């Protein structure tokens, strides 16, 4: 056995997201929700991310759909 | 298919109802796994009709010793066919050559 | 009275009313083993034709176990497969299955 | 010089296409070129370890013995034809592939979109054919890491986990090599004109390098003599 | 749809023991559940059936946390300008309509709560009519002997469960006796054990 | 008597293994005895196993 | 894993004499046995040195 393994010496040898930085508008969101982003002084998802949830809705030409949309795709995502 | 052969198996192969048969000659206008729809030619032309003919082949059918019974599609797209051609190879059957 | 397909069957586990659908066929596709129920039935045994106990005592501890008794087909013992082809025939005058 | 053995070494690789090469291994003395290339033989048809797909799943189809509106092969068929797909896995041992195509044609394994990780051996390898203009096909394909044969029966009966219906199952092969053939000769080195050289051609998927290989059989064989070595 | 819930709230054997609003308030929250398997997010909501009225409708429960997590159930603080919410905390809209009340999750999670409503109902009218006996000498018959703990029957859907515990370590019950015995304590809040009548 | 029926059918896929009847087109006939490794059977010059 | 392969255990050593013996291994992997047996053959039968 020491003769066959040492035959073997030679050949054994052996023993921040791109996302983030990326514009609101790659969050899979409707575009009325992207706007909703937007207008929550937000064009990159970083900030959203990196902050927690503000102004969901007190910016202007809000609606129900999108207010969740933005919310549950920032959730779904969880960059 | 047998490598050795007596060259009888086309016979029985088209002989038999397991495959499909081209009734009238023409050209392959819709090949599908589920069907097969050919235009038939000018020259065969019955009148007062479309002039397409389908055919559905059977798809994994129980058979009396419970077997599987399978019609797989032979011709392509756009390859002209003729009367007594196989269209569909049917169990145990290649080329329109029976092989058990 | 008369047998029907359903999906709620007595004394069996959710786990084996998983595979059956709403109707109470199993699904096409569902791979099945022994002892598995493809099919739901139920016969009416003891007593019967008293509906506001049927609703009311859905779940209670009573259960109305005697008033049906179960008798789904089952797979036989040893054999396994998948689902392929499920069809159903159902006599003139009698109200057909959404699977129909 | 008996009591002493001259080393073998690797001495060349003859890489004669993507698939079939040679490797070349000098000196070798007497009846040791047959024996341990024997071993070697026995060591690289079972354990050499390999991707192999082991699931499918299909967005239009449910089970394998159904068909697809569209396509000319049949589901059970186009999953015959992913068995026999080469593909080399970097990184770790768990990939899934997505293969979307549309309009008239073969779907050729060039059609898989690439992870960067992931590389195809056979871009050209058929799958099934499109005969609809109108025809959609979508699919994700699961490639896993292995030694051996396992077959689907295995991994239905081991039943970790409980599979949607339309999550098919095909028979994993991920042994990569498909054929050694070693060959002993004479070898010419300092006049000795007694040692030998031994010549394996593999043929293989491409997937594994044959140097690789040689030196994965090495080690195993080592691994497996070091308890002989140990004797209790 | 409606017919179907007014011939189940008619249907009622123990309609002293499940009155309309109890029992339209646990098809509620069956409702409620159902709703939360249906989507794969877990949002909490509320039904209000409206009983006398007509058809139901579906409402959201918001939980107005800083949180992210479950995004269907997360509220800013602070977001209360449209939607006539006007409140800081505990804010509930309307906004979610046309919930399926016909699938296997929904009838499952139906019966389960209505059957788990009457236990907590008959346990409710079970301990608050024997609770003023507290003090006083009962007498009982056993049905169910245990080595941890016996069961005693008194009557009207009353049930008595007794624990090593309240056994004193020389006085015991034994089986198949019936004796009156003085009532210690009487617990609403543990729906086991609910009459604690020991000696 | 009967007002409706149902049938279902199951797809079987059996492979070979050692007990099964095999045989030619010459009358020759055998039962499966052993499934041999693949670096087990006999190989020509080529390396090529039966 | 992958790279994991089952080494022998129950080695069992038998001396019916002073010369004679059995060596028993157990267990391992399928076809590694006869790589084994027969490699451990050749090398004793055709190149252990010794005096004659």
């Amino acid at each position: 056995a020491t003769i066959l393994a040492e035959q073997l010496e030679a050949f054994v040898d052996l023993r921040f997201d791109p996302i983030l930085l990326r514009p609101v508008d790659d969050l899979e969101l409707t575009v009325r929700s992207a706007n909703c982003l937007k207008a929550e002084a937000i064009h990159y998802i970083g900030d959203l991310v990196q902050r927690t949830e503000v102004e969901l809705l007190k910016t202007p030409n809000l609606g129900k759909k999108s207010l969740t949309e933005i919310k549950d795709v920032l959730a779904s995502r969880g960059l | 298919k047998p490598l050795v052969g007596t060259g009888m198996e086309r016979a029985v192969a088209v002989d038999s109802g397991v495959t499909a048969v081209a009734k009238r000659g023409g050209v392959v206008q819709y090949v599908d796994a589920s069907r097969i729809v050919i235009k038939v030619n000018e020259d065969e032309m019955y009148p007062g009709e479309a002039g397409i003919d389908i055919y559905n082949l059977t798809k994994y059918t129980r058979s009396n010793q419970n077997t599987c019974i399978n019609q797989m599609p032979c011709v392509s797209l756009g390859e002209p066919v003729e009367r007594g051609d196989v269209l569909a190879d049917g169990p145990s059957t290649d080329l329109g050559e029976l092989a058990l | 009275g008369p047998e029907e397909i359903t999906a709620d069957i007595p004394n069996v586990g959710e786990a084996a009313l998983s595979k059956l659908d709403e109707s109470g066929i199993v699904y096409i596709g569902a791979e099945v083993t022994g002892g598995d129920i493809l099919v739901g039935k139920v016969t009416p045994k003891g007593e019967t034709q008293l509906t506001p106990e049927e609703k009311l005592l859905r779940a209670i501890f009573g259960e109305k176990a005697s008033d049906v008794k179960d008798s789904s087909l089952r797979v036989p013992n040893g054999v396994s497969g998948t689902v392929i082809d499920v069809q159903v025939f159902t006599r003139d005058g009698v109200e057909k299955d959404k699977r129909a | 010089s008996v009591t002493e053995f001259l080393k073998p070494r690797l001495v060349d690789i003859e890489q004669v296409s993507s698939t079939h090469a040679k490797v070349t291994l000098e000196p070798l003395e007497r009846g040791f070129g047959h024996t341990l290339g024997n071993a070697l033989r026995r060591i690289l048809l079972s354990s050499m370890p390999g991707c192999a797909v082991t699931e499918v799943e299909i967005d239009g189809v449910l089970h394998e013995y159904s068909t697809k509106e569209g396509v000319q092969e049949d589901i059970l068929e186009i999953l015959l034809n992913l068995k026999g797909l080469a593909v080399r896995v970097q990184g770790k041992d768990e990939v899934i592939l997505t293969l979307n195509k549309s309009g008239i044609g073969p779907v050729t394994a060039a059609d898989i979109t690439h992870d960067g990780d992931v590389e195809i051996v056979k871009p050209q390898h058929v799958i099934c054919h499109l005969t609809d203009e109108n025809a959609s096909i979508s699919m994700r394909i699961k490639v896993q890491r292995g030694r051996g044969y396992v077959p689907a029966s295995t991994r239905i009966h081991s039943e970790e986990d409980e599979r949607p219906i339309g999550r098919l199952l095909v028979d994993a092969c991920y042994s990569p090599v498909e054929r050694i053939a070693y060959n002993v000769e004479a070898a010419r080195v300092e006049q000795r004109t007694d040692l030998d050289k031994l010549v394996i051609e593999m043929e293989t998927n491409g997937t594994i390098d044959p140097e690789e290989a040689i030196r994965r059989a090495a080690t195993i064989l080592a691994e497996q003599l070091e308890a002989f070595v140990d004797l209790r | 749809m409606n017919k179907e819930i007014l011939a189940v709230v008619e249907a009622v054997s123990n309609e002293k023991a499940l009155p309309r609003e109890k029992i339209f308030e646990a098809l509620e929250s069956a409702l409620a559940t159902a709703t939360k398997k249906k989507y794969e997010q877990e949002i909490d909501v509320r039904v209000q059936i409206d009983r006398k009225s007509g058809d139901f409708d579906t409402f959201r429960r918001w939980l107005v946390v800083d949180e992210v997590t479950q995004p269907t159930k997360e509220i800013t603080l602070e977001a209360a300008r449209y939607e006539d919410e006007s409140l800081n905390l505990g804010d509930y809209v309307e906004d979610q309509i046309e919930s399926v009340t016909f699938d296997r999750i929904t009838t499952q999670t139906a019966k389960q709560v209505i059957v788990q409503k009457v236990r907590e109902a008959e346990r409710a009218m079970v301990v608050d009519q024997f609770r003023e006996h507290e003090g006083e000498i009962i007498t009982g018959v056993v049905k169910k002997v245990n080595r941890d703990n016996i069961s005693l029957d008194l009557g009207n859907n009353a049930e008595a469960v007794i624990l090593r515990e309240d056994m004193l370590p020389r006085e015991n019950f034994r089986p198949g006796d019936r004796v009156r015995g003085v009532l210690y304590s009487v617990r609403p809040e543990a729906r086991g054990a609910q009459l604690f009548v020991t000696r | 008597g009967v007002l409706k029926i149902v049938k279902v059918y199951l797809a079987v896929k059996r492979r070979i293994q050692p007990g099964d009847k095999m045989a030619g087109r010459h009358g020759n006939k055998g039962v499966i005895s052993k499934i041999n490794p693949i670096e087990d059977m006999p190989y020509d010059e080529n390396g090529t196993p039966v």
